[PDB]
């Protein structure tokens, strides 16, 4: 059973980043951190994360492709989103304190590190931040986020078809879920799971009627409708800037905030879509503490936790740590935290192990203590 | 193949346990499927001349935690390892691939 | 609703699990597939007391809560040797240093 | 005269301000209060958001009255 199992320092120290897993390696994207330049223009940053030897990397600058032209590598930004498409990822929204708005579809390709802009066609979604993203197949579909140019909050779908790319908005059927930003969208199958996020309680428009969301709402993609759901005996509360995502067929959430109540989350709650109902899940082992707008990743029967704001223990922090969620920690793993739990000499393993172990308990050296 | 299988610690403990549950472990789903363990060529137990009963009787708890709780949601009491044994344990997980 | 067990004679140990309501008959089923011994060549304990093969496991004492699969409960086992049965005889594990 | 400026959190910033003050203006006394630029603000009264144009007085701001503001959500 489910069991925090690793928690490092040293990465790098960002909340309102975007990431994605590409195997056992997380590459994030940007982000924001208190006292750090997001005025002057600077290129947008990647930091990998290796889950198996735990270690956190960063590639350097991209360099200018032909004398006189730019470096083609998206502005420093956050509040953006990342979806992965074989060997793509896509890269979305978000923005910086000074540069207005930007709209531009970025692509960047896991292997060889290389940026482009495809040329688009079609509805181009406004520039926003804290919109979701998610793919089915080729299409990306961005949902909600708050508008820069309308200055309002968003409950439209546009639609990226990746083999064309041709954007549309959907005329959608059915309730649309309330405008909101930094909510979740999760696709389970063909269907699109939006929870939580900040919005108003009348309309589009903030007028401190600020409420937190918590009626899971559903998007079929096949038909393109918003579906009546059936309540449920049990929710989490309403919260923006949690992680969601989607393992063995079920959405977990984890974290964020809730304004009115003013509190950060450290709960995980499980949402089976089949009965459609929700639960709260007590993982082993200590975890992060509450914290909003950390970063989750996949990585086979792990989750890869990292980064987020949390209350200094406005004071504020921005973390540089990370956390693995193990869904299924085997018994060598079990042992390992053992050991390393009861201060056991290690001289005697095997080296293969004292190599886990070692990494496991070694922090990275892309920040130092705040 | 059989339902159960039997492993067999250095000290001569003879564990009986089932087939599906030995299989979390990589290392005797490999041996159970190793060369000619076939029709009356297969002998449905494994020796294992480096692990002791104190830490095979523990791992094949492990093997019936681990199946009994696979897709478990609900709090569960945790996998109990006392420092005397942790780092035999350990070695012995390693080489089991458990 | 599910106890988990070792049964154990000399330097035998059986993991197997049953449910509360199963009967001591059918433990002993269980045992004649695995050791070629019929039922009424065997006997079972719960520590020191012989156990009834009408019985169910929770009427025996067994319970969930106290066989768990990281915990599992021992049950004695002896078997006939030629007019009467051996002596129950559990040989102990190995110990760690 | 004094105006209250407050976040949903909680904090609660105290302005001396004139009646003839535009809305840049507060805005520019909240940065002096807190170091908070002005376009990361945005204050709202009374379920109203306020133009950078207009002053105190075109919207009704008396005495005592407290602003709702809001902020950027740089850290989500």
């Amino acid at each position: 059973m489910l069991r925090w199992t690793v928690h490092l320092e040293g990465g790098p120290r960002r909340v309102n980043h975007a990431a994605v897993a590409v195997g056992h390696r997380v590459y994030s994207f940007g982000g924001y951190c208190s006292g750090e330049d997001y005025e002057t223009l600077r290129q947008i940053d990647v930091h990998i994360f290796n889950a198996v030897s735990l270690r956190w990397t960063k590639l350097p600058p991209v360099k200018s492709a032909i004398r006189g032209q730019a470096p083609v590598v998206p502005y420093m930004r956050y509040g953006h989103s990342t979806v992965l498409i074989d060997d793509t990822v896509l890269l979305w929204g978000g923005r910086n304190d000074t540069e207005g708005a930007c709209n531009v579809l970025y692509a960047f390709d896991v292997n060889t590190h290389k940026w482009f802009t495809p040329r688009v066609s079609g509805t181009v979604p406004g520039a926003r931040d804290g919109h979701s993203a998610c793919v089915l197949g080729k299409i990306m579909y961005i949902f909600g986020g708050y508008e820069q140019q309308a200055d309002c909050f968003s409950n439209d779908i546009h639609k990226l078809d990746t083999s064309t790319m041709t954007w549309t908005l959907i005329c959608t059927k059915g309730s649309p879920a309330r405008w909101r930003d930094f909510h979740s969208a999760t696709m389970l199958g063909s269907h699109m799971y939006v929870f939580g996020g900040r919005a108003d309680r009348f309309g589009p428009f903030h007028s401190n009627n600020e409420i937190y969301c918590n009626r899971i709402r559903v998007f079929d993609t096949r038909t393109e409708a918003w579906l009546d759901c059936p309540p449920t005996p049990v929710l989490p509360e309403g919260r923006r800037s949690h992680s969601a995502f989607g393992y063995n067929g079920e959405l977990y959430i984890f974290g964020g905030y809730n304004a009115r109540l003013n509190r950060h989350f450290h709960d995980l709650w499980k949402f089976n879509p089949v009965s459609f109902t929700w639960k709260k899940i007590e993982p082993k082992g200590k975890g992060p503490c509450p914290r909003r707008r950390q970063c989750c990743c996949i990585v086979g029967d792990k989750i890869v936790l990292f980064g987020g704001t949390s209350p200094s223990p406005f004071d504020l922090i921005d973390h540089s740590d990370l956390h693995i969620l193990d869904f299924s920690p085997s018994l060598k793993t079990l042992c390992k935290l053992a050991v390393i739990q009861y201060n056991l000499d290690q001289s005697c393993l095997p080296h293969d192990i004292r190599w886990e172990l070692n990494a496991m308990t070694t922090n990275s050296n892309i920040s130092r203590p705040i | 193949g059989s339902m159960y299988v039997k492993l067999i610690s250095s000290d001569g403990h003879e564990f009986i346990v089932k087939r599906e549950h030995a299989l979390t472990s990589g290392t005797i789903k490999a041996m159970l499927s190793g060369p000619g363990q076939f029709a009356e060529n297969e002998t449905n137990e494994v020796n294992f001349r480096e692990i002791p009963s104190h830490v095979l009787s523990k791992v094949c708890m492990y093997f019936t935690y681990k199946v009994r709780y696979t897709n478990s949601s609900t709090e569960i009491p945790e996998f109990p390892i006392a420092p005397e044994i942790a780092l035999e344990l350990l070695m012995a997980a390693n080489f089991l691939d458990c | 609703m599910d106890v988990f067990l070792m049964i154990r004679r000399h330097k035998t140990t059986i993991f197997t699990d049953a449910k509360e309501s199963s009967t001591v008959f059918e433990l002993k089923r269980i045992v004649e597939g695995i050791l070629k011994r019929p039922p009424d060549e065997q006997r079972l304990y719960k520590d020191d007391q012989l156990l009834d093969d009408g019985k169910t496991l929770g009427e025996c004492g067994f319970t969930s809560q106290t066989a768990r699969p990281q915990a599992p409960a021992t049950v004695g086992l002896a078997f006939r040797a030629d007019d009467t049965f051996e002596a129950l005889c559990i040989e102990p594990f190995s110990s760690p240093p | 005269m004094q105006i209250f400026v407050k976040t949903l959190t909680g904090k609660t910033i105290t302005l001396e301000v004139e009646p003839s003050d535009t809305i840049e203006n507060v805005k520019a006394k909240i940065q002096d209060k807190e170091g908070i630029p002005p376009d990361q603000q945005r204050l709202i009264f009374a379920g109203k958001q306020l133009e950078d144009g207009r002053t105190l007085s075109d919207y009704n701001i008396q005495k005592e009255s407290t602003l709702h503001l809001v902020l950027r959500l740089r850290q989500g």
